[PDB]
RNA sequence: UAAAUAUAGUUUAAAAACAUCAGAUUGUGAAUCUGACAACAGAGGCUUACGACCCCUUAUUUACC
C-alpha cells in the first residue's frame, strides 16, 4: 500500500516514529485525515516503544540482581494465600451489592461523542472505577447502561477483561437507566447542572455518564438529562475548593471515590480529597 | 429398596420434589405430589406415569393437606415416606439504617408459615397416616424427611426470615424424631446449599455463578437428582434418624 | 459498663427478665419492663425505683411494641440493649397413636408468634431505636440478646412447638448480626436450661427435683440471677457476637 | 455406581471396616483390607474373593502404610476410595477423687495416635495415591470416609480420651475437605454410635442390652451393615463433601 | 468475684494468657504463669507483682506440670481456676499436587502434643489439686478453661493439624466436665477468632487489614484484654459448664 | 473583552515514583512472576526535527478605573 513507505520515508526524516509496527496500527494511521494526526498518532507509539524497552531494560535487571543476591545467601497459622483471600472476600461482598447495595449507573450512550484515543481512556478509568468499588467496605451496585454489545466500549472492555468479563459483579445491559429505576429517583451528575448536590442521599441513583471528553463537548450530559425529564446535580466544588487550575470535570474513578466516601458517612472534607491537588490551592 | 412403597412429596411439581419424585417412580415406587393448585403439577403427575399422582394443597392450611392426604390413600391405600419440599424465602435485611428500611413483619410471618408451620403441618398429619401402616421386620412405619438449608446453620445477609424458618426445622428435627419413635417414624432433615432450583434462580446470574464457584467441590450448584439420590438413601438405611445432613459440597457461606 | 445504660427488656415482669433487670438497675443502667399489661409489671417497675419503668405491650404485634419503644425514648431519650426474655412455652407430642390424639396445629402457631415472630418483631423495631444513637469509640450503636432454650439442640419429647420457635432463634442469631454489622449493633443469643423460674417451680416437687439432680454440675436449677450475669458479661464484652451461650450447667436432655 | 472402584478399607479386618469391604466387594468393587498383621485379615480377604487383598500394615506408622498403599497399586493400579475404621477405645475417668486415680497420658497418647494420628496419616499418604487418577466426567478424583463417633459431640464418662480422638477427626473433616478440593477428592465424615461391633460387644452384656434400648428408633445396636450402605451412598453421592453425618438412631449419650 | 483465687495460667508469659494474668491479678487474684524457660515468664512474673510467680515448666510433660503446680501450692497453698491457652500454631496443605509434597507426620504429631495432649495433662493434673479444696458455699472445688479456636468449627486451607486438636478440644471438653462434675470442678471452653496476640501481629500490617475487615463486627482484631474478660465471666458464673463460646466477632472463617 | 494557565489515576521534575486491570493454591521478599494499559486540554498548521514556534475552540483563574 502507499501508506507503508509513507512511513518508512518519515523514518528517514526521523519523524518520531517507532522501529516496530504492526498492520493494525497502520490502518488506524490511514484514518488520520491530517499529517498532524498522524504526526500525532506515530509519537504516541514512539513513546509506547521508549517505555516498554526502558520497562524491558530496568526488568532484566530485576531479574540479574535477584538471582545473584540468591546465590550469596518455625509456626505458622496462616498459609501465605493472600491475595486469594482477597479476591474471595471481595467476591462475596460484590455479590451482596448486586442484592441490597445502592445502584451505581454508569451511562454508556456517548459512544458517538468519543474518538479511539479518549474511548480507550474511558475503559481505562472504567477498570479502575470498578476496582475501587470492589475493595470499598460498602461497594456499589454497579450498573453498565446503554452498553451495545457490538459497540466498541463492549469490545474494549472485554478485551482488558478477557475471561473476568463475564465473571464481573456488576449489571450490564442495553437497556437505558430510566427502563430500570423510577424516573423520580434518578440524579444524573454533571458538572454543568444549575443545582448543587449538598447532601449524598441513599435513596437515590445516580447516574455517571462514562464519556471522557479530552475535546471538552460542554453540556452533553446535560442535553441528555434534559431531553428525558431527569433532575441533575453538581459537586460544590466552588463551594469547599479554592478552585484556581485546571477543568471542574473530575475523572470517573475520582468521582466515584468521592461517592464511596459520602457513602459511608465522610464528610466533605475527606469526600474532596480525591480531587487533584494541582487543581485546588487548599480547603475551606 | 423403595419398591411398593408410596411417597407424599410436598411441593413436588418443580424443584427438589419433583426430581425426588422422578427418581422414587422410576424404581418403583408410587409418588403423591403435594402443590398448589397453580403450580402445574398436574402435568408432571401425568408425564411421570401411572404411578403418580397429583394433589392439589396448601401446606399451610389443615384442610388443604387432608384432603391431599385422603387422596393418597383412595389411590394407593397407604403412606410410606414423607418429603417435604415446599418452601418460599425473601431476601431482606433485617434493618437498613442508609435506607431507613425494616424488615416486614408479614414477609417474616409469610415465610414462616410455608417453610416451618407448614413442615409441621405435614409432618402431624401425615404422621397419622403412617400410624395406621403395620410394622415392618425392622418394625418401622414410614420415614419423614425434612429440607432444611445451610442458613439454618450460617445464613447470608437478608436471609434472616428465611433462615429463621430453616433453623425451626434444624431444632424441631430431633424432638420429633423422640415423638415419633414409639410408634416406629424415622424423621431426617436434609439441608442442601447452593441447587439449580427456582429459588437460587431468581438471584441474577452473575451472583449464581459465583456462589457456585465457591463450592469447594464440585464447584457447580447442587444437582436436584444428587439430592433425590440422597433421600433415596435416608429412606433405604433403617438407623438414619433424627440427625440434619448437609448436602451442599463442603461449602460455608460468607455474608 | 452497664452505668448509664439503657436497656430494653421484653417479658421483664418476673421471670428472666425481671432477674436481668433487677441487676442492670442496681448497676446504675436503667430498663424499660416491656411486658403484658395483665404481668403486674408496674409494680416491678416502682419496686426497682426511678430507674425503671414498665411498658406495656404485646411481642407479637408490631403497633404495641413501638408505642413501647416510643416510652423509652421519651423517658430515657436513647435504647442501648434489647434482652428478649418474651416466651411462651407449650408441652404436646406430635402424635399419639395409643390415644389418637394429633398436635393441633394452634399450640404451634401460638408458641411460633410469642418466642420467634415476637422476638424478631422486637429485634427489627428496636434495631430502629439503636440505629439512631452516635456509635461509641468502640463503633457499638447497641447490643440485643435473645433468649433461646436449650431444647433448640436437644428438645425432650412434646417440646417439638418449643423447639421450633427456639430453633429458629438460634438460626437467625448470625443472619441478623451480619445484617446489623455495618451498624454496629451485636446480637447475642444466650441458651439457658432449667432455671428456677415460676412456670418450672410450680411443676410438682417429684418432677422439679429430678430435674435438678439432673444437672452435672451445679445439681440445681439455674438461679435466674445467674442469666443475668452472663447478660451483663455480653453487655460489656465488645466482641461477643452471632454466638449462642449455653448457660445449663452442661445437662444434655433425655427424651 | 462403585463398580470397578478400588477401595483401601483401614481396618477392614473386622468390625465397621469389614461390613464395608463385604458390600463393596459383593457390589463389583474391589477392596484393599489394611489391618494389623494378627488381625486375621488375610482369612477374611480369601472369603471375599479375588477382588478383595489383604495389607498388614500399622496406621500409625508412615511406611508400612506405605507398602500396603503400594500393594493396592501393584495388584488393582489405582485407589479410588479410602475408609478409615481403624481405632481402639479407652474407658478411664479423667480424675477419681474417691479413689484417688489419676487418668495415665499413655492411654491418651495411645488413643490419639491410633484413632486421629493414625487416621491423618492413611489421609495424607492415600491422597497421593488418589493424586495420580485422572479426573472422571465429574472432575473427582476420589473419596475419604472417615470414622468418627457420637462421643465427639455426646461423650460419657471416662470417654475423654476417645471424644478427644474423635473430636480431632470432625474438627479436621472440613480443613482437609478445603485442602483437597482443587485435587477434586472429597472428605467425609461418619459419626456411628453403639454399633454392633466386637468392641461394643465385647461391654457387658447387661450394659449393651440397656444401651440397645436406649436408641429412640431402631432400638437396637447398629448393624455394621448399615454402616456400609452409608459408606456406598456416600461414594455415589457427588454432592456429599465435607460433612459430619451421625448415624446413631437419634440416640444423644448421657453422664 | 475472683478476690483471693489462686489462678493457674498456662502458657501465661505471653497472648492470652498474659492477658488473663494481668486481669486477674489486678483484680485481686493470685495468678501461676506456666511456660517454656526460654520465654519471658520471669520478667513477666515480676511486673505483675508479689501476686504472680512464674513457673517454667512444658505442658508435654507430666513432670514439668507436676513441679509447676507443686510451686503453686508451695507459694499459695490451693489452686482455685485453671487456664490453658499455651499451644503452636503449623500450617501446612495434607497434599499439593502441583507441588507433590505430602503433609509431615511429625508436623501433625508435635501440634497434637502442644495443643491437645499438652491441654489434657494440664486438666488431669489441676483436677487432682483442685480435688484437695473444700467445696464452696456452691459446692464448687475449682474452674477449668481451655483455649479452642474457630478452627475446630470450620478450620482454613492448611490448617488440618490445627484444627484437629483445636477440634478434640472441643470434642473431649463436655467428656471432662462430666468426668468432673461429682468431685465439684467446671470445665470450660473458649474458641477466640482472630485477635491480637504477638503471632497475629507479627504479620504485615497489609495482611493485618484484611483480618481485621473479615470480622463482621467489630472489624478489629480482638483485644486479648477481651478474652481476659470472658475468663473472669466464666469464673464468676457457677452455671457456665460443658459449653463451648466462640469469642470471634461473629466471623466464619473463608477456605 | 484581555492577559497568564490546562498532566483524564495522582505527584515530581523537565522521564521516573506511587497506583490500576488479567492470570497465580504464593512455605511466609508474593517486598514476586507472566501479561494488559502508557497520548502533559482539543483541533489545524509549520519544520530535517523540537515538548519549540503560529493561528482556532473549549475550560480555569484574575483584570476590565
Ligand atoms: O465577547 C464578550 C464580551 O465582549 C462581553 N462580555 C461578556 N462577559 C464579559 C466580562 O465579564 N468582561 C468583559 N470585559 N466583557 C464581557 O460579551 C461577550 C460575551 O460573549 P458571548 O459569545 O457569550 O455572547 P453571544 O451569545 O451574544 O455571542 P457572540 O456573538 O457575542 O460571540
Ligand atoms: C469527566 S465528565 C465528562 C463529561 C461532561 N459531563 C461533559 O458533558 O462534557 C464524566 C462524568 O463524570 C461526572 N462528573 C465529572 N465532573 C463532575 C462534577 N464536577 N460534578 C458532578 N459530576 C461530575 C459527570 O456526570 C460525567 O458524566
Amino acid at each position: 500500500a502507499a501508506t507503508r513507505e509513507f512511513i518508512e520515508m518519515w523514518r528517514l526524516l526521523g519523524r518520531e516514529v517507532p522501529e516496530h509496527i504492526t498492520e493494525e496500527e497502520l490502518k488506524t494511521l490511514m484514518e488520520c485525515v491530517s499529517n498532524t494526526a498522524k504526526k500525532k498518532y506515530l509519537k504516541y507509539l514512539y513513546t509506547k516503544e521508549k517505555v516498554k524497552k526502558a520497562r524491558q531494560i530496568k526488568k532484566e535487571m530485576k531479574a540479574a540482581a535477584r538471582e545473584e543476591a540468591k546465590n550469596i545467601k518455625k509456626n505458622f497459622l496462616f498459609l501465605r494465600l493472600w491475595d486469594r483471600n482477597m479476591d474471595i472476600a471481595m467476591g462475596w461482598k460484590g455479590a451482596q451489592a448486586m442484592q441490597f447495595g445502592q445502584p451505581l449507573v454508569f451511562d454508556m450512550a456517548y459512544e458517538n461523542y468519543m474518538k479511539r484515543k479518549e474511548l480507550q481512556n474511558t475503559v481505562s478509568q472504567l477498570l479502575e472505577s470498578e476496582g475501587w468499588n470492589r475493595r470499598n467496605v460498602d461497594p456499589f451496585h454497579i450498573y453498565f447502561c446503554n452498553l451495545k454489545i457490538d459497540g466498541a466500549l463492549h469490545r474494549e472492555l472485554v478485551k482488558r477483561y478477557q475471561e473476568k468479563w463475564d465473571k464481573l459483579l456488576l449489571t450490564s445491559t442495553e437497556k437505558s437507566h430510566v427502563d430500570l429505576f423510577p424516573k423520580d429517583s434518578i440524579i444524573y451528575l454533571t458538572a454543568d447542572s444549575p443545582n448543587v448536590m449538598t447532601t449524598f442521599r441513599h435513596d437515590k441513583v445516580y447516574v455517571i455518564g462514562s464519556f471522557v471528553d479530552k475535546s471538552m463537548q460542554p453540556g452533553t450530559s446535560l442535553a441528555k438529562a434534559k431531553r428525558l425529564n431527569l433532575a441533575t446535580e453538581c459537586l460544590p466544588l466552588d463551594k469547599y475548593l479554592q478552585w484556581e487550575i485546571g477543568n471542574k470535570n473530575l475523572t470517573l474513578d475520582q468521582m466515584i471515590r468521592i461517592l464511596l466516601c459520602l457513602k459511608n458517612n465522610g464528610n466533605w472534607q475527606e469526600a474532596l480529597q480525591f480531587v487533584p491537588k494541582r487543581k485546588h490551592t487548599g480547603f475551606l | 429398596s423403595v419398591k411398593g412403597l408410596v411417597a407424599v412429596i410436598t411441593g413436588g411439581a418443580s424443584g427438589l420434589g419433583l426430581a425426588t419424585a422422578e427418581r422414587l417412580v422410576g424404581q418403583g415406587a408410587s409418588a403423591v405430589l403435594l402443590d398448589l393448585p397453580n403450580s402445574g403439577g398436574e402435568a408432571q403427575a401425568k408425564k411421570l406415569g401411572n404411578n403418580c399422582v397429583f394433589a392439589p394443597a396448601d401446606v399451610t392450611s389443615e384442610k388443604d393437606v387432608q384432603t391431599a392426604l385422603a387422596l393418597a390413600k383412595g389411590k394407593f391405600g397407604r403412606v410410606d415416606v414423607a418429603v417435604n419440599c415446599a418452601g418460599i424465602a425473601v431476601a431482606s435485611k433485617t434493618y437498613n439504617l442508609k435506607k431507613g428500611q425494616t424488615h416486614t413483619l408479614e414477609d417474616f410471618q409469610r415465610v414462616l408459615d410455608v417453610n416451618l408451620m407448614g413442615t409441621f403441618n405435614v409432618i402431624r398429619l401425615v404422621a397419622g397416616e403412617m400410624g395406621q401402616n403395620e410394622p415392618d421386620q425392622g418394625g418401622q412405619r414410614g420415614v419423614i424427611i425434612n429440607t432444611a438449608s445451610v442458613a439454618a446453620f450460617e445464613g447470608q445477609v437478608g436471609q434472616a426470615a428465611y433462615s429463621a424458618s430453616k433453623g425451626g426445622i434444624v431444632g424441631m428435627t430431633l424432638p420429633i424424631a423422640r415423638d415419633l419413635a414409639p410408634i416406629g417414624i424415622r424423621v431426617m432433615t436434609i439441608a442442601p446449599g447452593l441447587f439449580g432450583t427456582p429459588l437460587l434462580t431468581s438471584l441474577p446470574e452473575k451472583v449464581c455463578n459465583f456462589l457456585a464457584s465457591q463450592v469447594p467441590f464440585p464447584s457447580r450448584l447442587g444437582d436436584p437428582a444428587e439430592y433425590a439420590h440422597l433421600v433415596q438413601a435416608i429412606i433405604e438405611n433403617p438407623f438414619l434418624n433424627g440427625e440434619v445432613i448437609r448436602l451442599d459440597g463442603a461449602i460455608r457461606m460468607q455474608p
